[PDB]
């Protein structure tokens, strides 16, 4: 689930899950 | 940034709890 290689949607996907209500930022180029 | 560290390294709860509002 979260420990692991995340990348593009798995990423997004795990913020998503992870961050719930708060919401999240994904900034690729950072 | 993240995918610095949650693609090609190993995530963690304690990092992606970084980029949540």
């Amino acid at each position: 689930f979260v420990n692991q290689h995340l990348c593009g949607s798995h990423l997004v996907e795990a913020l998503y899950l992870v961050c719930g209500e708060r919401g999240f930022f994904y900034t690729p180029k950072a | 940034g993240i995918v610095e560290q949650c693609c090609t390294s190993i995530c963690s709860l304690y990092q992606l709890e970084n980029y949540c509002n």
